[PDB]
């Protein structure tokens, strides 16, 4: 099995540099090329460059020439990309792609989220959303979780540690005053809540935060 | 540098219906030496990485269902889905490999389903948020179709539009519906000075709007 | 003297055949009688060891009795005046004479193999000398590989210098009157140059493998100096491992036979009762087959790294090192293949000779030819493969 593990999310100050990684496993590291793709909502998928791990020769796009620097290590089978002179335009989702010799096959990583801003990290404020005590008479019930005032993206939210997935809607966070606001809703049968406990689990890696908030009646 | 441009940008279709996507390149992608048009089609589902479907612009990768069929030559290519299924909800890109590399703008595929009335729920501010000094009434609108919907807030009957944060979602893979979050954020005092709060939803599945209200002096 | 009397007889019979007057036939017949009896008194070289009363001598003299009798009859017929009859008696005289002349006094394949070995001798000497001189008088060709190939060129040179005695022994195998020291010497030198060739090819291939796979070679493969040390040690091991030849081969003859007729240059009896023959055959057998394995694996790895499969969509270049490495590795690959292919029947035949020494033609001949065909073919392959070599040769000559 071929698997690529990239680095975690980055919050880099504007003007500084960063170096992302891409750990390749499951094939001969020197046989397959290593490419890098930058994904932005405005420009879409942009091809940064590529590198041959056996010879070390690289090739860049004319736009990302000088901005990015692709390297590779064979003893650790890991590729790297150094981004210098970072600005807000560099905040994006970066992928590494190992291109198999068979042109039908290629392998993508999970992606690295690069956020570049002078705003410092902010842990989220998790607020439980419970029904009004008069709307528990329908065929089902719905609870909520408000992840307000955090920075930067992302946060990973779950319900009952992921054991409650279907009937769950987590919404894209909206940025206001340099603070993200997010929310989630979970629908279960009328017999489930509140006899069985329901908790939303919010994780913010940039601040090393994990708050678990129970949903209890009013 | 080779530039790629796809068409259309957005496309809706029913289940089982045919779909034709187009990918135009600013330069020919035919290598006369290898006699292959280096043009690939990728399917990126939301939250996932792009996966390869068609390489050499006409050859289907092993494992891809035979309904995906790419064709074209030179500067004009197409990806044809003969029987679109709900699992095909994704954005389809096209990557050229004649020169270094270049992706297209992408094509978002949306499937059509039966009209569904939104399930509306309203939630008063929690206690700890009022302890911090703020207030947020959270109104969820779940599992409706189509995407067109409007939301109005009514405090004591008076409409409220400033101080509202909305968040739409993409189409679900399970039932092909949509969802929307609408949070009205007020101060603690202004929250504790009015009485009734109303989340009103206007959707084409019902002539009368679907309302959900609550009072502070109850429960 | 027998030769003088015989030339006298042929001369006077020549006169009789071209004599018109009967007097000329009379004189020539008289002198033929005199030289015939004088020749009969003389002892032939083939019957000097036998006693005078031996039967062979009595036959040799009996033929002379018949001869002089015919001379008497012809002399009578000439005294009569019948020239034709005396000339006919001289004709039958010539018949009996010729009969007792011839009585008491592989080849095309040999010409072919010998001529071919001469061709490979000329093209070999000239080719390898041109190789060493090309490496000598040009800066851009004094690389390490060219040094190893120059030592190999000298090894081919010395092998061809050992060819003559090997060919003389190839056809003239019944007598070996050249001596014992030569019989040991030329085979010792030939075997030594064999070992130097194989060890030099192997060392060269090892250096290419380390040079391509381990670019830390800059420290390891230092300069020409390392190559000169490896050449020195290679030739020393070649001379020491081929030393026992001086005990292995020798000149021997049967018991009770004339040594000048039964001397041969072959493994000695002591070299057989003690397995020095089989030991040496296994020594050179390792010296060839083991480096054949090493060359196969090493060039397999070099070809695996240089000629690696690449996705057609590859965007990065070729590094400009694998191009030159592909050139010299192509050349060296063809050279090694020709080496193994040429010297394989040689070692096979030597193995069969060793195994047969404890209880065909074109096989031994084709091994004899191929053995030198390698030494001659290496410079030709240099001329075909390497463009720099061709340019250097044409720059030296024209
Ligand atoms: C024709 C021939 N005659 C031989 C007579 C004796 C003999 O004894 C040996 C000596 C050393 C070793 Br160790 C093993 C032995 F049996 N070997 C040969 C013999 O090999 N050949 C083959 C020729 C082929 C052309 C090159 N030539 C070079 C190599 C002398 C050999």
């Amino acid at each position: 099995e071929v698997q690529l593990q990239q680095s975690g999310a980055e919050l880099v100050r504007p003007g500084a540099s960063v170096k992302l990684s891409c750990k390749a496993s499951g094939y001969t590291f020197t046989d397959y090329e290593m490419h890098w793709v930058k994904q932005t909502p405005v420009h879409g998928l942009e091809w940064i460059g590529a590198i041959d791990p056996e010879t070390g020769g690289t090739v860049y796009n004319q736009k990302f020439k000088g901005k990015a620097t692709l390297t590779a290590d064979i003893s650790s089978t890991t590729a790297y990309m150094e981004l210098r002179s970072l600005t807000s335009e560099d905040s994006a989702v970066y992928f590494c792609i190992s291109e198999d010799i068979d042109e039908s096959k290629d392998y993508w990583g999970q992606g690295t989220t690069l956020t570049v801003s002078s705003a410092k990290t902010t842990a989220p404020s998790v607020y439980p959303l419970a029904p009004v005590c008069g709307d528990t008479s329908g065929s089902s019930v719905t609870l909520g979780c408000l992840v307000k005032g955090y920075f930067p993206e992302p946060v990973t939210l779950t319900w009952n540690s992921g054991s409650l997935s279907s009937g769950v809607h987590t919404f894209p966070a909206v940025l206001q005053s340099d603070l993200y606001t997010l929310s989630s809703s979970v629908t279960v049968t009328s017999s489930t809540w509140p006899s069985q406990s329901i908790t939303c689990n919010v994780a913010h890696p940039a601040s090393s935060t994990k708050v678990d908030k129970k949903i209890e009646p009013r | 540098d080779i530039v790629m441009t796809q068409s259309p940008s957005s496309l809706a279709v029913s289940a089982g219906e045919k779909v034709t996507l187009s990918c135009k390149s600013s330069q020919s992608l035919f290598n006369s030496r290898t006699r292959k048009n280096y043009l690939a089609w990728y399917q990126q589902k939301p939250g996932l990485s792009p996966t390869l479907l068609i390489y050499w612009a006409s050859t289907r990768k092993s494992g891809v269902p035979d309904r995906f069929t790419g064709s074209g030559s030179g500067t004009d290519f197409t990806l044809t889905i003969t029987s679109v299924q709900a699992e095909d909800l994704a954005v389809y890109y096209c990557k050229q490999s004649y020169y270094l590399r270049t992706f297209g703008g992408g094509t978002k595929l949306e499937i059509k389903r039966a009209d569904a009335a939104p399930t509306v729920s309203i939630f008063p501010p929690s206690s700890e948020q009022l302890t911090s000094g703020g207030a947020s009434v959270v109104c969820f609108l779940n599992n409706f179709y189509p995407k067109d919907i409007n939301v109005k807030w009514k405090i004591d009957g008076s409409e409220r539009q400033n101080g509202v944060l909305n968040s739409w979602t993409d189409q679900d893979s399970k039932d092909s519906t949509y969802s929307m979050s609408s949070t009205l954020t007020l101060t603690k005092d202004e929250y504790e000075r009015h009485n009734s709060y109303t989340c009103e939803a206007t959707h084409k599945t019902s002539t009368s709007p679907i309302v959900k209200s609550f009072n502070r002096n109850e429960c | 003297d027998l030769e003088d009397n015989w030339e006298t007889l042929n001369d006077n019979l020549k006169v009789i055949e071209k004599a018109d007057n009967a007097a000329q036939v009379k004189d020539a017949l008289t002198k033929m009688r005199a030289a015939a009896l004088d020749a009969q008194k003389a002892t032939p070289p083939k019957l000097e060891d036998k006693s005078p009363d031996s039967p062979e001598m009595k036959d040799f003299r009996h033929g002379f009795d018949i001869l002089v009798g015919q001379i008497d009859d012809a002399l009578k017929l000439a005294n009569e005046g019948k020239v034709k009859e005396a000339q006919a008696a001289a004709e039958q005289l010539k018949t009996t004479r010729n009969a007792y002349i011839q009585k008491y006094l592989p080849a095309p394949l040999l010409a072919g193999v010998t001529a071919t070995c001469v061709a490979l001798f000329v093209v070999g000497i000239a080719g390898n000398l041109l190789t060493m001189l090309v490496v000598s008088r040009f800066r851009e060709l004094r690389t390490t590989t060219n040094l190893y190939l120059s030592s190999m060129a000298f090894s081919d040179l010395l092998i061809f210098l050992c060819m003559p005695l090997d060919l003389v022994r190839l056809w003239q195998y019944r007598p070996w009157n050249f001596g014992d020291l030569l019989c040991k010497l030329f085979q010792f030198v030939s075997e030594s140059c064999t070992y130097a060739k194989v060890l030099t090819i192997t060392a060269l291939s090892v250096e290419r493998y380390f040079a391509i796979c381990f670019p830390l070679r800059a420290k390891v493969v230092v300069t020409k100096g390392r190559v000169k040390l490896v050449i020195f040690v290679i030739w020393a091991v070649a001379f020491c491992s081929a030393g026992p030849i001086f005990v292995l081969v020798g000149v021997e003859h049967e018991q009770g036979t004339d040594p000048w007729d039964t001397n041969e240059c072959r493994p000695t009896e002591f070299a057989v009762r003690s397995g020095l023959l089989t030991v040496m055959v296994w020594v050179s057998s390792i010296f060839f087959f083991l480096p054949v394995f090493c060359l196969t694996v090493l060039y397999s790895l070099i070809g695996r790294k240089l000629w690696r499969r690449r996705r057609g969509d590859a965007v990065v270049g070729a590094s400009l090192r694998d191009q030159n490495h592909k050139q010299t590795v192509k050349m060296l690959a063809v050279v090694v293949f020709a080496f193994i292919l040429c010297w394989l029947p040689f070692h096979v035949g030597r193995y069969l000779f060793s195994k047969s020494f404890e209880p065909s033609q074109y096989c031994n001949l084709v091994s004899f030819v191929l053995f030198y065909l390698s030494a001659a073919i290496n410079p030709i392959l240099y001329n075909i493969m390497s463009k720099k070599y061709r340019v250097a040769v044409f720059r030296l000559l024209g």
